[PDB]
Formats: C-alpha cells, sequence, structure tokens
RNA sequence: UUUAGAAGGAGAAGUCAUUUAAUAAGGCCACUGUUAAAAAGUGUACCGCCGGAUAGGCGG
C-alpha cells in the first residue's frame, strides 16, 4: 500500500551550510540521510516501513551573517570553545571555515510498505522529535498529512537536477561548462549530489565503525533549479533518490 | 566521515576536500560575473599550519 | 579496557533556539507587543587609546571616525519581552558513536547506576534555578525594575517568577514550581520519557526608552570593523550559545572553591573567559575522572559523578588521543 | 600583581538616552507639544574656499551645487522642548571583564576607600550642575530668553530650575535641589541603591520660526556628500553619546588650570577640541596614574581620586599587551 | 545511521562652519451606456397571578 507522506513548514536552524566550494543550500545527500536516520529508527521500533525518494520544498531561507552595501554576503561564525587535541588548555582556540543558514521548508516521503495510515503519521510525528536536519534543529512544523493528490501540495518551489544544462554548453573541462551555464541562466544554482571514490574498499586504523567498508571519497557537483508547484509536470518527477555504482555513491531524480 | 546505503549493506565515508579545485575555481570566480563570497574565516598562522 | 575508544563523541541533551525581542508596556504585557530593530550609528571619539610615547606625540590630537550600531527601546514602551524555547533529550540515547562495545557497555552500566542512585534530580534542579533568577539576561539584566519569568511545558502555565529574589551564587532547592520543573527534566534525562519541550517568556521593566543590549555577531572584512549586533528575521535577538552558556553555570564543585564562591560554566578543564585561568588544569579534570570511573573501576565521589555526567550532558568529542 | 591584566574594560556607569524635540508655546508651556521635522534644502554656493591661483581664474565664477538639511520652528510656536533620560549604576558593577583576580580585590578596595573617604559626592554634585546649567544645549544656547529646566524622579516633580543665571565655569554647590539630587546620585554611586532612573525636560525660547540645531550624521566617503541629520523617531533629536560630553565636563583638576580656568571632559589623555592643546599628555595621564595607585600602591593626593574615579564612572578599554 | 559530533565577539566615543537654481513657452481635434429586476424576513414579545425563592411554575 504505496502513499506518500508529507511534512508540512519544518523550521531548521544554524543547518550545515559549507561544502569545499559551495556556500548557501545544504547538499542533498544530508536530506537522504536524515530520511534514511528517520527509516532506520522507526525499524528499530515496531513500525516497519520504508522510504524511497524525497521532494524538498523551499518555502523561507536566511544565510547566518549580513548584507555589504556592496552587496555581498558576509557569513558570521560561534566563538570557538574548545578543541581537543594539542593546545585544548587555552582560552582562545583556531578557527576555521564554516557557514550556517536557517531554512523553513516542506518534505514529500514516497512511503511504502504494510500499515500505511494516520497511524503511521502519527508515529512520524513522535519520533521525528529526536531528529536533525543537516546539523541543525528542528524547532518548529505545520502539521503531517498524507497526500495522494498534486492538488494538496501547499504553495513552494521545488529543486530539480539539471545536468543537462551543464552538458549542453561550451568548454571543453565541465569547469567552463558549469561557469556558462550559470551565466545564460540565473535560476541554476550549483549543489552538491554525492561522493566519487578515490581509493579502494578496504579497513584503516581509527574510524567511525570498525565493521563496515571504508572508501575515501570525494564530492560531487552539478547544477539544479527551481521550479513552482503549482506548474510542476508530475509528483514523481521531483523526488530525489540513491543511485550506486562503481564507486559513484549519488543522488538523482528518475 | 558518513554512512551510505549500498544496497542492503552500509559504507563508511571519509570524505576529503580538494585544494587545488578550490584555488582554481576561487581564480575562474576572480575572473567572472556570477555572485560568490569571499569567506575569509581563516588567518596566516593556521593557513601556514 | 585498556583506553578510550579511538572515535567516541556525544551530543548535547539541552537545545536552545535563538531568542526574539519585543517590546511592550508592562500593564499591557499580556496582550499586544511590537517589534524592535536594530539601528545604525556612527560616531566620532578621540584617540584615547595606550600610544607608544613617539606616536602619541604626532597623533594626540586627531578624530577617530568610527562606526557601530544600538538597540533601544522607544519613547513610549518600557518593557522589554524575551521569548525562546528548549528541548530536552536522553542522555542515554544521545552518544552519536562510539568505535568500541564493551566501552560502551561500561558507559551504559555507569549511567544506569547513576539513574538508580540519584536521579539526575541535583542537575535538573541547577537548571531551573538557573532559569528562574534570569542570568541569560548578561547585561540587560543590571538596573531593572521588575523581571517576570514564565514556563510552559505544552500547555500548562505555570506561575510566574521573581527572578530579582534570587541570589546569583545560592541554589535554591525548596520550591514547589521548580520541584515539578526539575523533576519532569529529570524524567527526560533518565529515560523515562521521549522528548520535552519548554517555552520560556520573560518580561523585563528596563524603564522607558531605555538600551537593550543584543547579542554581536562575529564577523570579518577588510573595509569595515564595526560593531554588528544579531538580527533574527529582522528584529533583535539573542545566540542559542549564549543562552546556553548561562544555563550551564553550575559549577560549584571546582577545587578552591572556598576562596572564590560563585559558580562557573562546566568544561573540560573548567576554563572560564571571565577569569582568565583554569579551575582543573589537573587530576580534577573531567580526563582523568572518566580514566579513574571506567577504565580503573574506582567508586568516585558523588561531586565528581554530578561534574561528569553534567559534563556528558553538554556534549562533545571525547575521544582517546588520535595519533598518526 | 605586576601590571595590568591583559583583559580589563569598564562599562560606562551614565547611561543617557537620545533627546527627541518638540515644539510648544512658552505660555502653553504644560499644556500641548508639536512634533519638529526635518527638511530637505538644496544650495548653490559660489566657490568660496581658498583655491590655488593656477585654476582660481578659470574656475571663480561657476556656482555650487550640494545638497543639505535644516529644521526651524515654526511660525507660531517659539519655545523648543527636549526630553531624555539618565540610568545610573552602581560603580563597582561595572567591571565588564578582567583576567585577573588579585587586580580585581585591589580595584574593589580602592573604591572602598573612596567610598569611605568622600563617598562620590562631588562628582554627583558637579554632574548634576552639568545638568542644570544647561551645557547639553549646544548650540542652541546661543541667543536664547528664557532656559527652564525641570528634573523628575520616579513620580517627585523637583523645582524647576532658572538656568540661564548658572555660569559655565563655576560649579555651584549650595543649591538645594543640585544637592538633593546629587545625595540620591550618590547613593546610587556607592551602592546603597541598584538603579536610578532621572528624566530631564527642558525648554528653550528662542524666537518665533527660528532655527534649532540637532545633531549631525557622521557620513563617511562611501555613499554620498551633503549635510544629514540625525532623525530620532522621525522627529529630530541629538546623539546620545553628545549629551554625555556636556555632563562630562566636570575635570578642573588638570595641570595648568589657573592659566585657563575651565572645565574639560574626562578623557584619558585630557585632549580638548575646543582649545586644541592636551593637558595631560605626561605621568599626570590616567594611564599614568592608575599604575601607581593599583600596582605601585602608593597614596594620590583627592583629585588624582577625583579624576581616576570619573574615568571610571566614564568607562573604556583599559587592555595591556604583553 | 545526515562534510556526523563542540562553541559568550566585547568594552569606549561631539561630525561641522559657510551658501542666489534661473531665464522662455498654444495640448489639440472626433465619439450612441445599454437592455432586466418582489426588501421581505411573523416586526416585536402585553396585562396580570402562585411564587415571601431573582428557585421554578399558570390565565387571556
Amino acid at each position: 500500500m504505496k502513499g506518500y507522506i508529507l511534512l508540512e513548514k519544518v523550521n531548521i536552524e544554524n543547518a550545515n551550510a559549507f561544502n569545499n566550494i559551495i556556500v548557501g543550500i545544504p547538499a542533498i545527500t544530508s536530506f537522504l540521510g536524515f530520511a534514511r536516520a528517520l527509516e532506520r529508527k522507526l525499524n528499530a521500533k515496531e513500525i516497519a516501513i520504508r522510504i524511497n525518494g524525497v521532494g524538498l520544498e523551499f518555502h523561507e531561507y536566511e544565510l547566518k551573517g549580513y548584507k555589504n552595501k556592496r552587496g555581498q554576503y558576509v557569513t558570521s561564525c560561534p566563538l570557538p570553545g574548545s578543541i581537543p587535541g594539542q593546545n585544548e588548555k587555552k582560552l582562545d582556540a583556531h578557527i576555521m571555515n564554516q557557514a550556517y543558514i536557517d531554512l523553513n521548508m516542506s518534505f514529500l516521503l514516497e512511503v511504502e510498505g504494510p500499515h500505511v495510515d494516520m497511524s503511521t503519521c502519527k508515529s512520524i510525528k513522535s519520533t521525528m522529535e529526536t531528529l536533525r536536519i543537516a546539523g541543525g534543529i528542528i524547532r518548529n512544523y505545520k502539521k503531517i498529512r498524507l497526500i495522494d493528490t498534486l492538488a494538496d501540495i501547499p504553495y513552494g518551489y521545488f529543486l530539480t537536477l539539471r545536468q543537462d544544462n551543464l552538458n549542453d554548453a561550451a568548454g571543453d573541462d565541465m569547469l567552463d561548462k558549469m561557469i556558462h551555464a550559470l551565466q545564460q541562466e540565473d535560476t541554476l544554482v550549483p549543489i552538491a549530489v554525492g561522493f566519487k571514490a578515490l581509493s579502494e574498499v578496504g579497513h584503516v586504523e581509527g574510524q567511525r565503525d570498525p565493521e563496515k567498508d571504508h572508501c575515501f571519497v570525494e564530492s560531487i557537483f552539478s547544477l539544479g533549479g527551481f521550479e513552482c508547484s503549482k506548474i510542476l509536470e508530475d509528483i514523481n518527477s521531483c523526488l530525489w533518490r540513491y543511485k550506486t555504482e562503481e564507486g559513484l555513491y549519488l543522488c538523482t531524480i528518475i | 566521515q558518513v554512512f551510505f546505503p549500498v544496497g542492503g549493506s552500509y559504507h563508511l565515508l571519509s570524505i576529503l576536500p580538494s585544494t587545488v579545485l578550490n584555488y582554481e575555481v576561487s581564480d575562474r570566480l576572480y575572473r567572472s560575473k556570477i555572485p560568490k563570497i569571499r569567506l575569509r574565516l581563516l588567518s596566516s598562522n593556521a593557513a601556514s599550519t | 579496557l585498556k583506553s578510550r575508544p579511538e572515535n567516541l563523541s556525544f551530543a548535547r541533551c539541552l537545545n536552545t533556539t535563538e531568542a526574539k525581542f519585543w517590546q511592550t508596556d508592562f500593564l499591557k504585557r499580556h496582550t499586544f507587543k511590537l517589534p524592535l530593530l536594530i539601528t545604525d550609528k556612527a560616531v566620532l571619539a578621540s584617540k584615547g587609546h595606550e600610544m607608544p610615547p613617539d606616536k602619541l606625540e604626532k597623533e594626540i590630537m586627531d578624530p577617530n571616525p568610527q562606526k557601530s550600531q544600538s538597540c533601544t527601546l522607544s519613547t513610549e514602551c518600557d518593557t522589554l519581552r524575551i521569548d525562546f524555547g528548549i528541548k530536552v533529550l536522553p542522555v542515554k540515547e544521545s552518544m552519536y558513536s562510539c568505535s568500541d562495545y564493551n566501552y560502551r557497555t561500561a558507559i551504559y552500566q555507569k549511567i544506569d547506576e547513576y539513574i538508580a542512585e540519584d536521579g539526575f534530580l541535583t542537575l535538573a534542579k541547577r537548571y531551573v534555578n538557573n532559569i528562574a533568577n534570569a542570568r541569560f539576561l548578561w547585561r540587560n539584566r543590571k538596573g531593572a525594575e521588575i523581571i517576570e519569568t514564565i514556563v510552559t511545558i505544552e500547555d500548562k502555565e505555570y506561575p510566574s517568577f521573581n527572578s530579582k529574589s534570587f541570589n546569583l551564587d545560592t541554589f535554591v532547592e525548596d520550591n514547589a514550581t521548580i520541584n515539578e520543573i526539575a523533576q519532569q527534566i529529570a524524567d527526560t534525562f533518565a529515560g523515562k520519557r521521549e522528548y520535552l519541550n519548554i517555552y520560556v517568556t520573560c518580561f523585563v521593566k528596563i524603564g522607558c526608552a531605555m538600551e537593550v543590549y543584543p547579542s554581536q555577531e562575529m564577523t570579518f572584512d577588510d573595509d569595515d570593523k564595526g560593531k554588528k549586533l544579531f538580527k533574527f528575521e529582522g528584529s533583535a535577538g539573542m545566540h542559542s550559545q549564549k543562552i546556553n552558556n548561562a544555563l550551564r553555570t553550575i559549577d560549584t564543585w571546582y577545587p578552591d572553591y572556598t576562596t572564590y564562591e560563585f559558580p562557573i560554566p562546566v568544561e573540560n578543564y573548567g576554563a572560564a573567559r571571565s577569569i582568565g585561568i583554569p579551575f582543573r588544569p589537573d587530576t580534577k579534570s573531567f580526563y582523568k575522572l572518566i580514566d579513574r570511573m571506567i577504565l580503573k573501576n574506582e567508586d568516585l565521589p558523588i561531586e565528581d559523578k554530578h561534574y561528569v555526567m553534567a559534563i556528558l550532558i553538554r556534549g562533545g568529542m571525547f575521544s582517546k588521543k588520535q595519533e598518526k
């Protein structure tokens, strides 16, 4: 009994916003990891469901910092309290690159499995209070609803994948193509969409969990665009789902 | 380090940053007109270290 | 168990949000409110900083143009209102990462023993005491006529407090509202409750057209070097880090407490920015106690247990000394 | 202790709000008041500045378009009313930061001794004197007929003042109202009370449709050029840090005082823009005096103690590089 | 199982003195607002009695 569950107007504060060369919208892997963590939390509990495909609907945003009189953005960071390792006893601590953002957004989860009903919404509502989104903290939400019609989606702008615009530009290396495609269209923005592979599967001394498979990765960047909900083509052509290849962990639409 | 759902199992990642890509992006954005951020949250001593 | 695990981490169980400032009148504080905004300003000072006796003879009579920002109540509203909220999560279900397994079992066993022995009530009472006395007013507090604090859990409006009649060096344990709020907090701490939500609203009668003190941002810019205050959705506010630092000022068990007689924020080495010296640079630090508790099994005194669990509620990265 | 700590700063103890300008009539002083707004005005100069004789011949007869603002009274009201307020906090509870405990205890002991001898009464009298003679009017004081100042505490309306009688060079300590207010101010300064809230209302009679002078905004060479005036809640007003400078004119203990014989604002190096010479460029400065008072632990004349307490009341950043 | 886990930017302040925006002028012509209507919805609730109870109950 497949269905769609909509989480309405979720507020996130101090969400991580600094990739290697991207500042602003957090990586899609963070949202997919949040959905996977929610699914794992439920599966560890009695209610057994599964989540495949997440749709993001932006409503509001605010970068942590201020705007210069020249129009640029200047980002602010919290005062570093203490850092483990050497020089951990001195009052002042070193400052690295970081950025933060607040955002209020709606989520659409394509959930499948037995017993998809109002009890599932109540369970997700009870268990979502102990979660974090992209390193941020959830503060408030509008409601949780069960949606099967596209007309029930509230007003907002979704985020999709537009790699065709990247591939349809001049320049040999794709950095020039990305820059040129950004020059043509002001809607397009660069987003992180996954990780490549820079080594082989193995085991190393010291990791988060010495049972899984270790692999050094890189950050994968592509393009994306914003489409209004009222002019959306179809429900299925807005979702984000995993994709696994030979060291090509990625998120796509399909 | 993060966890990725490979198939039905999980993989452990060890994300690393590409500084040469960062330097190239800085140069290209210097000679461009796309909106950008400066991100001057660093010091000479730290960058040396 | 030979040493700490190579990768162990925790998360804070007391999550606060960003405070928001509103201005109103005291006689109508329950009905209406008005926004409070931050206004830019420029000043022209004189060079009065300590200069070497060579540069001083050349630029003593020089003007000093500087930029700044300020917040100020209006001429007909004399009450400052600050609203925020707290989220409470269990300590046991907060160890995000632990590489080892025997260490995890030992940590769970010690936490369960502490829950059975005390019940997380001392720390809960101290946190609610910090809430009640309105320590979160780092600067605005001074020179206030009436301070009133109201705490609501989900729908039950608990009776208001009077933060003026509360010492900032002593802790009170005889109060019914404090008792029940701390009991619910301890229930969420131990594991009997999945989560807890708290909403705090404070009214201050600072005076008419006086000055309020929002939090100040930490920014870097080559041209500008002025003062920039924190703007939250177009209104003045306070950072969540600053509020959290006031709440965790409960440490009264540090060495040489009888020489100082004031609580300090709980940290790994007992360092406080106000004083400039670490109060626990030695075997009373968190690392030494956690080594004398888990690695070599030994029943520590109750005060050190309180400090260790208070550190655990704060959270951090308490891993082993990483090596090449 | 041997030196000042690496982090030391004092918060101010006399918090003055921002003045707001209103206009009224003198006979209906306690009846009504009207807002006083600011009006734009563009001007056309004739290039009257000093120029080198090279381009002077070719560029003398040209016009000069600039822009500016102005604020004048209306054609039916001749009195200007200024309202503001002061908050007084204890001197001891003002050290914002100090990265040493011995220095904190030494400063507390010195303040306790100063309270024991003097009691912060002379400075309170001088501050109320600077309130009474209306030194904060600045350019509005010139060419005025009647200046009347009223000070209100809580709900007690103190008797009015005749501000023109007081002289801007000598301090009067024989007035009953001045001493009565200064007693409360000294009590708040010492620590007998927690805070004090004073409210000041000044009526100045300058004439019908005359010109008033609010504070002028400081503009850097980024936005534009032209005169801009300060608008507080729409109406014109004075900066809060400009009123505080007038109430800080109490320093009559500098060297070479007999040569000039006037007060100056309390500064670290004794700088005075009104005369352009520095009065404390040497061992009589605050930095030299506070070291002998605390570190060397030696007695000082009561004038230097007065100056040091006056500096502490204003506040500042007295840090020290290692 | 989220580029995961952690965080006090803070104290001090005088913007300012001057000013000639000024001369001249043609808004002009032409035009089809049209057809049809239920302000009614009770139109305003009075004289009296048992009530010693401002409890609650009868007659025209």
